[PDB]
């Protein structure tokens, strides 16, 4: 949950009433959180006249301070009384907190469901065919009459936007096996649950 | 009903089958074979030829010893995949007809194993990779045609990977800036720190 | 009593019904489950279910053992049954019937 | 006493379902329904669904198992043909306990309606498993000299081979090998044709 | 179906008729060394030296029965029809049972060693399964996302191939149910009837 100088600067900053009134705080913690939400942005954040009376150059500092703390608040899954105790440490009032807890609060879930959609992962299967055959004779091998099994998985790879399908043929003793292992799996699961 | 060495899971079929034929044996001549299955488990390794000659005396062919094998290894991995101790096995063993004086000469060398076994099938779990060395090499750039004054620092890393046990370990290489190095084993630390308070 | 329930479980112990070995339940568990195993695996021309649990109440049991005795006579039972006489536990008329079947097994 | 067609233990998925569409209109299943089919030929129709789930105000962990209780329905249902499942023992299996009688017509409608052979022969094409010979060329030569040798006059085959699976195979075929493989083709054939005679007459007695 | 022999296979077996059954047995022994061992002419040469014999119709006969070995073993035909067939090379009675002898007490293990000349597939060797959750990452750092780790291992004409994958348990648990769909057909009527009026 550390911070840097910087950030801390910023939020120095962003308390004083004669740098930022209430109305010029709340459009620019919105601004922060569309710019760090919505995939259509642009400079049009900061193109609202309100905010046209300060230097843009403390004005960014302070946005990016602002979003910082948003992702690392959402990555470390913050609650009120932390964010409430910084703020506090930071020279706050109970405004300012207030509409801060209250516009997190607001769009929490999608910030949580983005952080959640980075990464890679091994092949995730979807389902499962399967054909049963009846295997009869050979070139060399003329008279054997023993069942056989045909599998075929679906599975997506995520470093891949496809389907690539999996096969493989398998015996009545190796298909007894395979359930038998994916059974065991299922139960080591309910297992876990009943704790 | 059921039985908890394999998991409070009805018994299944050919274990019940061959554990009869298992049973057609002699006392002593167990306390050696399961030794060897079990020292086979363990990784010593294993002397098919002996176990031939100690069920050569019962004309066992390849089937009866092929099951008897089957069945030691996984009735005993079974029986240890849920820390079971000798006491209930015994019993549930007698449940499944094997005579008392069998299951006595069995446990006293699976009672007595369990805990180097037990560490053996942690260690040789379910694994994807495995680190098994590292290696670098730090490099001070002083001038280049791009810039002619650098003077600043490079780290080289080469990863060694070992994907299954007698296997080929595949090298990784890779060229580091200091700032990522510096990131790398910021986020390494912190990921060490969220990992050991797990015991 | 029992010294004829060994004879007949050993016989289907052998005779592939390893499941007859168990401990610790009563004869009528194995001995039908053993004979419904029997009936199958010589694979006669069957089209009803047999499925049963060890311990069943009668609620499926006495129909079971209607269907049963529906499809045994259309198998070429050698020797006749009566419905009322299997939950009886009449093992001597037991013991010439299941010749038939466990040599076809 | 009979053995329902969804197997012998119904599956969790059905049996809850079948509180869940007791309150459900006609409608909105219809959708639901109609969804699911179009789901069955590979289609994808997840936009239509989520539409609709936010139309009518629904959690999204009921609209799944509804889903999930159609979907695996319908596929248990459409595997035997009309020959082994007659309309009458598919109501009566049906039975009213935990069901509606207003959405069994629209079961048997979408089931033995003119959709039944799009879903037939979209079905019969999940029976495979190795790929299919998409095209055939070939072109046959007559080597006349060689490097090797001032005349050699030997009849030669080239050939081409095309896959479903994207494969394309280019190779020289000898006249006594194309013999050896039109030979295995044409016992293939036969052998094909016995197993055709034997299915009807081993298995009509 | 019945083993009506070639013309231009049949002239080569005029060796043997002429020959005494003592080395029939011999060669019958060689078309065996021929099938497991492999086959060396230079056996040819110590038959010679040993015997003062022609190599050529030596090799000619040998590989003559074991061709006839082969595909009386690859068709399983009753014994009658053995008999009925080697009828028409003129025999003697001595040396047909003999060669019927010889072609009962080795069709099984023929018929494996046939077996592998089948088209190659995928097949199953064995599964690996393992349960973890994951917990946290450099963007969450408190997360429950539970997973199954798959390793399959599938034998391609005599290779050992692995494919590593990923599943969840609503996932496994339609897997376990349509597999056990699959292996509950063979035991309804339509497989029952298939599988033995043929049979």
């Amino acid at each position: 949950m550390e911070l840097s100088e910087s950030v801390q600067k910023g939020f120095q900053m962003l308390a004083d009433p004669r740098s930022f009134d209430s109305n010029a705080f709340t459009l620019l913690l919105r601004a922060a959180f569309q710019s760090l939400l919505d995939a259509q942005a642009d400079e049009a954040v900061l193109d609202h006249p309100d905010l046209k009376h300060i230097d843009p150059v403390v004005l960014k500092h302070c946005h990016a301070a602002a979003a910082t703390y948003i992702l690392e608040a959402g990555k470390h899954r913050a609650d009120k009384s932390t964010l409430s105790t910084y703020l506090e440490d930071c020279k706050f009032d109970r405004e300012r907190i207030e509409l801060f807890c209250t516009e997190y609060q607001n769009n929490k879930n999608s910030l949580e469901i983005l952080l959640g959609s980075i990464g890679r992962s091994l092949p995730h299967i979807t389902d499962v065919s399967w054909r049963l055959e009846y295997q009869i004779k050979t070139n060399q091998l003329h008279r054997m009459y023993r069942p056989a099994y045909l599998v075929t998985l679906s599975v997506q790879n995520t470093d891949s936007p496809s389907y690539p399908e999996i096969s493989f043929s398998c015996s009545m003793e190796q298909l007894q096996d395979l359930v038998g292992k994916l059974k065991d799996a299922s139960k080591s699961l309910e297992r876990a649950t009943q704790l | 009903m059921r039985f908890r060495f394999c998991g409070d899971l009805d018994c299944p079929d050919w274990v019940l089958a061959e554990i009869s034929t298992l049973a057609k044996m002699s006392s002593v001549k167990l306390r050696l074979l399961c030794s060897q299955v079990l020292k086979e488990l363990l990784g010593q390794g294993i002397d098919y030829e002996k176990i031939l000659k100690l069920t050569a005396d019962a004309k066992f062919e390849s089937g009866d010893v092929k099951a008897t094998v089957a069945v030691l290894s996984f009735i005993l991995s079974s029986a240890a995949k849920h820390s079971v101790d000798g006491e209930s096995l015994s019993s549930e063993l007698q449940q499944l007809g094997l005579p008392k004086e069998h299951a006595a000469s069995l446990c006293r060398c699976y009672e007595e194993k369990q805990s180097p076994l037990q560490k053996h099938l942690r260690v040789c779990s379910l694994r994807m990779n495995r680190l098994a060395g590292v290696g670098w090499r730090v490099d001070y750039t002083l001038s280049s045609s791009l810039l002619q004054s650098v003077e600043e620092p490079m780290v080289h890393l080469r990863l060694e990977v070992a994907a299954a046990p007698g296997t080929p370990a595949q090298p990784v290489a890779m060229s580091l800036s200091a700032d990522k190095f510096q990131v790398l084993l910021a986020e390494l630390k912190q990921a060490q720190t969220l990992m050991s308070s797990l015991g | 009593q029992n010294v004829k329930l060994t004879e007949i479980l050993e016989l289907l112990v052998a005779a592939g019904y390893f499941r007859a070995r168990i401990k610790g339940l009563s004869p009528f568990d194995k001995v039908v489950g053993g004979m419904t195993w029997c009936i199958t695996t010589c694979n006669f021309d069957v089209d009803v279910d047999l499925l049963f649990q060890e311990n069943s109440t009668i609620g499926q049991k006495i129909a079971l053992s209607e269907k049963i005795v529906s499809v045994l006579p259309r198998m070429k039972c050698p020797h006749q049954l009566e419905p009322h006489q299997i939950q009886g536990m009449d093992f001597i008329h037991i013991f010439p019937v299941v010749q038939w079947l466990v040599k076809r097994a | 006493g009979r053995v329902s067609f969804l197997g012998a233990q119904l599956p969790p998925e059905v049996a809850a379902m079948a509180r869940l569409l007791g309150d459900l209109d006609r409608s909105t299943f219809r959708k639901l329904l109609k969804f699911v089919v179009s789901s069955l030929q590979g289609e994808d129709c997840r936009e239509a669904v989520q539409r609709l789930g936010v139309s009518a105000n629904l959690p999204e962990e009921q609209l799944g198992a509804l889903l999930a209780g159609m979907h695996t329905l319908l596929q248990q249902a459409l595997r035997l043909p009309p020959t082994s499942l007659k309309p009458d023992t598919f109501r009566d299996q049906l039975q009213e306990l935990c069901i509606p009688q207003d959405l069994v017509g629209d079961l048997a409608s979408v089931v033995f309606g003119s959709q039944r052979p799009l879903l037939d022969s979209v079905a019969q094409q999940q029976g495979a498993w190795l790929p299919h010979v998409a095209d055939f060329r070939w072109r046959v030569d007559v080597a006349i000299s060689t490097s090797a040798l001032a005349r050699s006059l030997q009849p030669s085959v080239l050939m081409q081979l095309k896959l479903s699976d994207g494969s394309a195979y280019r190779f020289e075929v000898p006249t006594a090998k194309f013999q050896e493989l039109r030979y295995s083709v044409a016992l293939v054939l036969k052998e094909m044709a016995d197993l055709e005679k034997r299915c009807e007459r081993r298995l009509q007695d | 179906m019945l083993l009506e022999l070639s013309e231009e296979h049949k002239e080569h077996l005029a060796f043997l008729p002429q020959v005494d059954s003592a080395v029939v047995a011999e060669f019958g022994r060689i078309a065996v060394e021929f099938l497991r061992r492999g086959a060396n002419p230079k056996i040819y040469e110590g038959a010679a030296r040993k015997l003062n014999v022609s190599s050529d119709t030596v090799q000619h006969g040998v590989e003559g029965l074991t061709y006839l070995l082969t595909e009386s073993s690859k068709l399983m035909i009753s014994e009658l029809d053995f008999q009925d067939s080697v009828f028409v090379l003129g025999f003697s009675e001595e040396l047909n049972k003999l060669l019927l002898q010889l072609y009962l007490d080795n069709r099984k293990e023929i018929r494996t060693i046939l077996s592998e000349l089948a088209p190659s597939l995928p097949s199953y060797h064995n599964l690996e399964w393992r349960l973890d959750v994951q917990l946290a990452s450099r963007s969450l750092r408190q997360q429950i996302k539970p997973a199954v780790t798959i390793k399959l291992h599938l034998n391609q004409n005599g290779d050992h191939n692995t494919k590593v994958l990923q599943t969840d348990p609503a996932t496994l648990l339609h897997l376990v149910q349509q597999l056990e769909q699959a292996l509950e057909e063979m035991k309804t009527n339509h497989c029952r009837r298939v599988v033995r009026n043929i049979k």
